């Protein structure tokens, strides 16, 4: 790998805080245990959420090579990635999984400096990439890492 | 029920005999230190009112000493009608007589006439003597406050097993005012013992040792101050200084508790503080968020526009928003973990209520 | 009555802390709603113990000429009856109403000062008036009122 | 709701009314340190600017008398909307009206003019008592503040019984911004005070009573250091500073729970430390365990061997090894426990969420 | 079981040779102290004395040097009982041999005689390292306390965990006496730091430094007053000055939780307050709720009758009694927002009593 | 993952770059120092050595202001790293380019070579604003600390949202340690300030202003005593003697939480505590409810012997003992509701493990 | 209506408050999630009585133009009608939402300052407008608003 | 015995702190009230394995000459019994009730000062004195006292 040899002699013992039985994998109840141990109390559609971010190859469950990319995000300062990721869902009220045109056209209004409706149109036409009438999450992002 | 009608009345007759006592006693006190300032002011041409004055204080003491043994007769004859004796003889202990005979000592003492303007040696000690005339306080405070004598109290003290005493009643009086007795002892102090220190160290050619002093000297030494203008010479002057001292930081580490308590909030009132900035932080993400879009659209704008230096503007702009955004979510996540961590206790009757459902 | 009037007026009052309802009577449901108020846990058997120990004419409830005489005792200083019906708690262990010959010359000998064993068989034998072969709780009480 | 248009519109009329009065009330201190100071410095070249100060305080108080009359009759005013009065004579009680006059009388106190540096004995006083014009900070504070008005705050009080006053927007401000509070009044109480000592105490010739010498007294007062390089002279500054000593007292116990707050842990930060710590004390323990085998399995290699000083060289090792050991566990089983008492809260949930797997 | 009546026997022996040390070395601080005196007050006329002295002193820390080796040979003795050794040299650590080397040199230093009233300068400090000879106190403290013996104590802190040492048996000391001790250590301390430092500034000439001035110079610095009447001048003097400071501070940091924790109630106590002043609350509402129908019906009354003033001055106190009863109801709602939240406790297990009746 | 190699590169880098600008600040006041104390003692006869220093002093605040650049080159290029940048004139904001040449002024600050005893009056500002070079110190200690690059911290922290910055590392050095920080802090700021005040007031002729007259004078200014022998007579001295006093009232309200924590019980001990007082209590009441009935059964015998002032005699002692056992049994029912109080938690827990039981 | 512009802009924001939904009105629920979020815990009956008090057109639901009304007495200092109706409330101890003559009588008589026990009944027979033979909470604001 | 009078006198009110009906031993239950008065909550299983260590007659109970030997090792100050006990529960991670040699060969080589894997062989071939191939409880601790 790109990585040297003594950062994942120190990350396996970063991924054996989780993996208490050495089992190779990560589960929801081995998470729940150390969210516990730490004082606060999730549901399981909350933890569940939470294995669903990073799982890759859709198993349910999390290997080390999906630990490495998640804690490739968590060891820099600025999560860049959760900060649009949560500025997404400042937005969705309803929790839809979709930001309609009447959401953005009522949030970037009123809010912010004087933003007029007609700019509205002609960026939710540029946002659409699959024409689908409303924005994503995908072209979300892609709109601000352009 | 004979042996509740006459304890009423005989409580009824030492709460007049408690009153009366502190009377005579603070007459006697007041007729001391009236003699030991017209001994310094007058000198010897006012011999004949010295000798007056100082024969009233007898009286005054002596009327005293016979209303403490009127109090004693009043309380063996109570603690005769609490178990039903008869014969007084057994009733009378060796400590409550022992109890009586060093109460008659204290209150005997007083500077008694035996026939140039200091005091002597032996009546300026018998005249500081009459100040431990002051354990009649809390005797009178306890007796004529109805917690003694009132049904409702007795019988709630009785389910709770709590016995009305003068710590009691000193708990009462400082937890509902704190303020009147704080003050006005503070200011009972600083008079009391300003005057026994202007009695400690007079000097009589330059006047240098008299309450314009000791009211300077007194408030200094007891908020740890001492500046050092004013400084006590004899002996007796050094150990007032130090009694001072030591209370001024008794009542530092007992002011420190009260005014620990006034300056937080009420209950009621932080859960109306944190839901309100609750409200007020759900606006500014909303603010933030659209500050987001508002230069990441126009980052686009100039990036499908190919105009250089106003990208490197606007993206330069989008990274601070990002970073105030994420400043402002974890105020806010903060804040609404102060709100889950206060509010567990209505949580958890919340969740009983919820487990009260399952009866059916 | 040998009480005066003014004394009758305030303990009226003092009655009807617990009789809320002005029924005229006190039952254990009134008793226990003031004891969770003081803010102790009672139970049920300790709530009726209460009950019938100044339950004179045996209803199992108390009236108003019933509490004058629960009154009569916890208005003095030092109750002279708890204090001797508890001491002959100390003694019963077993509970069982009863202070046999052997907790009485258990208690007596090795506590208190040297008291032989042959004392407690000529007191054993003046205390039972009854003939009961053990200590009752009257004959106690009768025993230190002499 | 014609009772509700009109109470808005009179409560920002109040508003600026209340603006206004502290407007001409901060002139009319502002122009009387000025006077003071220019009848120290000047003496009596300057009678001409001492008269035209004089005027202006007058003039200055005068429209103060005025502003203040004008905001009671916009509050009786305002309580004959909210009960619907018509005739003005029911709403105006006699405790209102004696705080009018008592409210008007210590904002009339001003230097009057009424025709060698030193002030006189009642222009030093009338003069001194412009100071009591400060009421008037806490009405304009708590009128400028939105929350008498704001519609939200009012409904989730009037939910919870709250009352927004004076003491409410104090603790409020006190508890969002302990910083500047604290730090922006004690350096507005050591130039005041100071002031007004440097009032107290002026000696004409040998110019040892000012500023310079005031600014270094109050601090040192304050915080009960007292040299007594400095000590003031007359009866007016021993009265001043006992006041600064009592303030000093009051305002260390004030501190003393401000510091006490900060240096705690965070509640999120707290935990982490302790699972921090346990996973090096289990690192701890597997080295210990280690080095016992690592001495007891030597120390039977050289029994076998017989090599005798190297057994009794092993054994102290092996010893010392076990007291060791005892040792990280003891702390390891502190911390398990310190660990398993906080967390008992969460404990109680999960236990009732495990309670709630009971439905079917 | 051999190895446990032998382990009561050397604890029992320790004991014994743990108060004799005691008492040996308290000899040893007051045969140097009375030789320090008497050298000061007598000069050279008393050497055969000062001789003696001396000559006891070192006889007298002689023994308490065999002593304190008779108490190690029997904790090495204990040690090798406890793990079943032999052979001593596998006991007898390398930290414990210099321990005892170390505590054999503390105990050894003393003004030994080598063959006008000052002390010379080694002298006055092998005189003042005989105040190192009170390590021994704990250890005796500790050992002729039952509870390192009593078989309960141990069983019940082997179920727990706690491992009895000094910190414990002070924390015992300090819980159920922490006045004797505060008071009996203060009085100590003032004049054993009295006697230091008034060996650290003696003047032959003026006799300007014995303990009639440090027993007012420590008392005063201990408070933090400090007038300046009197102050250290040497440079040993000003090291003890700081020394009894810093121990003052932390003293005044001891105290400040020992009055917190008196004056607050009783948790039986607090119960029996709110419940006589709901009961005291309700009967001023059911006053008010009167007086507000005896204004209103003299208000319809003169309503009525047309008594047009007779109305103006009855609804003013219409107006009055209903802003009374509001301050009394709020007053009334505020201590039972107080009752439900001290017995929420109660509440749970209440509610838990109430969830046993769910079994059949 | 070539944007977390990179990272960890560069942190490491920055911890190099980090220790050496800390060295190179302290190298910079420790000839700063030296300077000041070889003018003073040497005059002008050493203008050679003076002239050597004032050289090696602009060299290593040289390298000092090259350092800071070159950690500001490693932190744009961690931003660039952490973001996905290319063109550097993004990252480079306006704020972090102020804070680069505040940064840049403050350690430029120096007593530059221009060119009897006494320091000019610009060359001992900026020979007392080398002290200003200590903010490099938090910086060091973060990035020397592993906390910032363990990956384990980090994603325990990601998953509690903690945020590892200086105030975090400062309170686990402090609730790790609060001895050695308490007290190297102290004695680390008793010489730094006793030596800037012994440049701000240095007096020639008399020798009445240097180290021995400033370590004596800050402790107790500290300390709040203020003895008033030694006073600083500049204006810069009497800056410096308030700073010293407001530190001095901090850190009390600091130790006074310190001291509150570590004289209370540990929770495992109070348990043993209670659970052996309660088995002492019952041996009490066990006692004294024998001597009862060993005082009536002689008034008994003594009733029927009609041994008339035996009777009297015996009757005392059991009014006497009945006194006594009501008064030890208040004694064990008030430690039995502490120890129902206190026990309150587990018997929540243990309510729910008997509702544990009813699953089946 | 008599209500200026930017007051209905600012009430709107304190309706919606509570009015999480978006709905156009609030029930029980989406009170009581208020209340218990502010720290309180009623009761059903509670939640339920505090509705039915500003209920006008009788839905069981309260609108925006009954929060009004709701708002119009919250606003100013003393709240004149409540004290009314509690004082209401600390007369009929029994809770028929009656005052009887003896419940009058008994409070009015020996408590206050010496009121006759003939002024009471001029005073029920003047209150009585329906000839209820007693008081009832319609006829107690009339009388004190007169 | 060996043990003298009044050291006997004084365990007896040790052992009538657990068994306080007075029956001669000691169950689970007495414990398990002292252990919870104390402040702690023990497990069955907990409690059980407690008794299971001193119970040398094997009837579950625990009578006086049994707690004798019990108090004969927490009476002194290292008890170096417990203390070899719980480190080899350290090794045991399993739970097995054996140390395995990759248990063993996983502990001693990383960790202590770089031991060989060559010495290990040795050592457990030593240890096994019934050639059960690993290494047992009794073989341990006869190890650690040789
Ligand atoms: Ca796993
Ligand atoms: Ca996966
Ligand atoms: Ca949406
Ligand atoms: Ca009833
Ligand atoms: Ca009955
Ligand atoms: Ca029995
Ligand atoms: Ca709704
Ligand atoms: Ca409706
Ligand atoms: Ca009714
Ligand atoms: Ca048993
Ligand atoms: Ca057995
Ligand atoms: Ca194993
Ligand atoms: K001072
Ligand atoms: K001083
Ligand atoms: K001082
Ligand atoms: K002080």
């Amino acid at each position: 790998d790109q990585l040297t040899e003594e950062q994942i002699a120190e990350f396996k013992e970063a991924f054996s805080l989780f993996d208490k039985d050495g089992d190779g994998t990560i589960t929801t109840k081995e998470l729940g245990t150390v969210m516990r141990s730490l004082g606060q109390n999730p549901t399981e559609a909350e933890l569940q959420d939470m294995i669903n971010e990073v799982d890759a190859d859709g198993n349910g469950t999390i290997d080390f090579p999906e630990f490495l990319t998640m804690m490739a995000r968590k060891m820099k300062d600025t999560d860049s990635e959760e900060e649009i990721r949560e500025a997404f869902r400042v937005f969705d009220k309803d929790g839809n999984g979709y930001i309609s045109a009447a959401e953005l056209r009522h949030v970037m209004t009123n809010l912010g400096e004087k933003l007029t409706d007609e700019e509205v149109d002609e960026m939710i036409r540029e946002a659409d990439i699959d024409g689908d009438g409303q924005v994503n999450y995908e072209e979300f992002v892609q709109m601000m890492t352009a | 029920l004979g042996a509740l009608r006459r304890r009423k009345r005989l409580l009824e007759q030492e709460k007049s005999l408690a009153g009366w006592a502190l009377v005579l006693a603070g007459t006697g006190i007041g007729l001391m230190v009236l003699h030991a300032e017209m001994l310094w002011f007058g000198g010897c041409s006012w011999a004949l009112y010295l000798f007056l004055v100082k024969c009233t204080i007898s009286i005054s003491t002596f009327l005293l000493l016979c209303l403490i043994v009127a109090f004693h007769a009043k309380e063996v004859q109570l603690f005769m009608t609490d178990n039903g004796l008869r014969d007084w003889r057994v009733a009378l202990t060796g400590r409550q007589a022992a109890q009586i005979v060093l109460e008659l000592v204290v209150c005997g003492l007083h500077p008694a006439p035996v026939r140039p303007g200091f005091l002597g040696q032996g009546e300026a000690l018998l005249s500081l003597a009459m100040l431990l005339r002051l354990y009649l306080v809390p005797r009178a405070v306890l007796l004529r406050s109805g917690v003694l004598l009132n049904a409702s109290y007795r019988s709630i003290g009785a389910l709770n097993q709590v016995r009305f005493r003068h710590w009691f009643v000193a708990k009462l009086y400082m937890n509902t005012h704190p303020g009147r007795l704080l003050l006005g002892l503070t200011l009972g102090l600083w008079l009391t013992t300003a005057w026994v220190l202007s009695v400690a160290e007079r000097q009589a050619v330059n006047a240098t040792g008299h309450l314009s002093d000791t009211l300077w000297l007194i408030p200094i030494t007891f908020l740890t101050i001492g500046y050092g203008d004013v400084v006590p010479g004899t002996m007796w002057g050094k150990i007032v200084c130090l009694c001072t001292g030591v209370m001024g930081v008794c009542c530092t580490a007992l002011l420190v508790a009260v005014v620990a308590r006034k300056l937080e909030f009420n209950k009621a009132e932080k859960h109306v503080h944190n839901f309100m900035m609750d409200i007020q932080y759900t606006k500014e993400m909303k603010e933030s968020a659209a500050r987001v879009l508002q230069e990441a659209w126009m980052f686009y704008k100039h990036t499908r526009r190919k105009e250089s230096h106003a990208a490197r503007r606007h993206q330069r702009k989008l990274l601070a928003a990002i970073n105030a955004f994420r400043q402002v979510r974890l105020k806010h996540r903060k804040l609404r973990e102060q709100v889950n961590s206060m509010v567990d206790i209505s949580k958890m009757h919340m969740i009983l209520y919820d487990l009260q459902q399952n009866l059916s």
